[PDB]
């Protein structure tokens, strides 16, 4: 199958540089132009540039918003694509995607990666505190019961929250983070049958890639 | 220098209804050589990467449901969904590739459904947090519609507005509800001077606020 995977995102100081990478597999890489597209949190997609295919000698073109400041390159031995960013500013904070572009015929971006989030800020990385949200005994009498995890005090985004290593997936609400005092806080809830808890365990697994944090917090009756 | 604009910026449609969204370019996208308009549509569901739906204005990508149809020519294009499903909740972008590439600003499609009352759950600060000096009280207002909702916190029967932060989720792709979290953060010392902690939810589905609370003495 076709695969595109961005890496390299994270926290970078204003005026600093950062290079992203995009690893591909599952198609003939040199046959395709490749594009980079970014999306500031909550905002629209912006096309940034492309690098052409072999037939057109791998040349590059850039949107006006980044020409002269960003560089795209590719490694045709490894089927990899790069985006070098310089003189970063707050407007550059965004999720960056690589997308498979033109093959000399088709006009479509048929495939996109999952994206990698770049945050441009002077604030320091701070790992999260993860606290269990165990339901009051008053709230365990119904058919369904709701448990949670509070993920408080971290920077930059993102964090991921799964429940039981991802095997509990329905009935989950993970709430967008709120930023205050240059720290983010978010929470996640999961609602399960009262049958299942506390008889079978429920654990939230939180990761914060900027501080390589990995936490499991088992929700125990209080 | 090709400017792309989309209309409407957002709208809400009930399952089963038709949806039309529009995309305008400052310049014709009809390529004389190939006689095709270089205009694609992408669907971006909440928290996901954009996915291709339509390209060359009207060609539906394999695997895209038949309910999506692209149309238009030159400077004016549309994406029409014949019969909306809950899963179609997303932002829809058009994109020209006649000269480099440029995305329109997107149309956000929300799903209208029947009003629904929230399920409210309240949680005390954990002993881990308290040991470290902080006290966050959390209230979840889950699976309600429409999005507007008000939360009131009371400490020993009196209202408190300081230190309350709220966060709504995007609409759910399966039931078209919203959920919201309200977190009240106090110091440990202030938390320990009071007993009754109450989260009150007021939503158009009832003239009666939904009330959840706990007492510190009870744990
Ligand atoms: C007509 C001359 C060249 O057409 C081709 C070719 O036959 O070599 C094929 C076209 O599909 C296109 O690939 C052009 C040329 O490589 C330019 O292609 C781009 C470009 O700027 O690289 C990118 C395309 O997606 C499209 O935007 C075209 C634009 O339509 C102008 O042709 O430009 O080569
Ligand atoms: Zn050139």
């Amino acid at each position: 199958e076709v695969k595109l995977v961005e890496s390299g995102g994270g926290l970078v100081q204003p005026g600093g540089s950062l290079r992203l990478a995009c690893a591909t597999s599952g198609f003939t890489f040199t046959d395709y132009y490749m594009s980079w597209v970014r999306q500031p949190p909550g905002k629209a997609l912006e096309w940034l540039g492309f690098i052409r295919n072999k037939a057109k000698g791998y040349t590059t073109e850039y949107s006006a918003s980044v020409k002269g400041r960003f560089t795209i390159s590719r490694d045709n031995s490894q089927s990899s694509l790069y985006l070098q960013m310089n003189t970063l500013r707050a407007e550059d904070s965004a999720t960056y995607y690589c997308a498979r572009d033109h093959d000399g015929y088709y006009e479509r971006f048929a495939y996109w990666g999952q994206g990698t989030l770049v945050t441009v800020s002077a604030a320091a990385t701070t790992p999260p505190s993860v606290y269990p949200l165990a339901p009051g005994s008053a709230a365990q009498t119904n058919s369904m019961v709701t448990l949670g995890c509070l993920v408080k005090g971290y920077f930059p985004e993102p964090v991921t929250v799964t429940w039981n290593s991802g095997s509990l997936s329905t009935g989950v609400h993970t709430f967008p983070a709120v930023l205050s005092s240059d720290l983010y806080t978010l929470t996640s809830s999961v609602t399960v049958p009262s049958k299942t808890w506390p008889s079978e365990t429920v654990t939230c697994n939180v990761a914060h890639p900027a501080s390589s944090t990995k936490v499991d917090k088992k929700i125990v009756p209080r | 220098d090709i400017v792309m604009t989309q209309s409407p910026s957002s709208l809400a449609v009930s399952a089963g209804e038709k949806v039309t969204m529009n995309c305008k370019s400052s310049q014709s996208l009809l390529n004389s050589r190939t006689r095709k308009n270089y205009l694609a549509w992408y669907q971006q569901k909440p928290g996901q990467s954009p996915k291709l739906l339509i390209y060359w204005a009207s060609t539906r990508e394999s695997g895209v449901p038949d309910r999506f149809t692209g149309s238009g020519s030159g400077t004016d294009f549309a994406l029409t969904i014949s019969s909306v499903q809950a899963e179609d909740l997303a932002v829809y972008y058009c994109k020209q590739s006649y000269n480099l590439r440029t995305f329109g600003g997107g149309t956000k499609l929300e799903i209208k459904r029947a009003d629904a009352a929230p399920t409210v759950s309240i949680f005390p600060p954990s002993s881990e947090q308290l040991t470290s000096g902080g006290a966050s009280v959390v209230c979840f207002l889950n699976n309600f519609y429409p999005k507007d909702i008000n939360v009131k916190w009371k400490i020993d029967g009196s209202e408190r507005a300081n230190g309350v932060l709220n966060s709504w989720t995007d609409q759910d792709s399966k039931d078209s509800t919203y959920s919201m979290t309200s977190t009240l953060t106090l110091t440990k010392d202030e938390y320990e001077r009071h007993n009754s902690y109450t989260c009150e939810a007021s939503h158009k589905t009832s003239t009666s606020p939904i009330v959840k609370s706990f007492n510190r003495n009870e744990c």
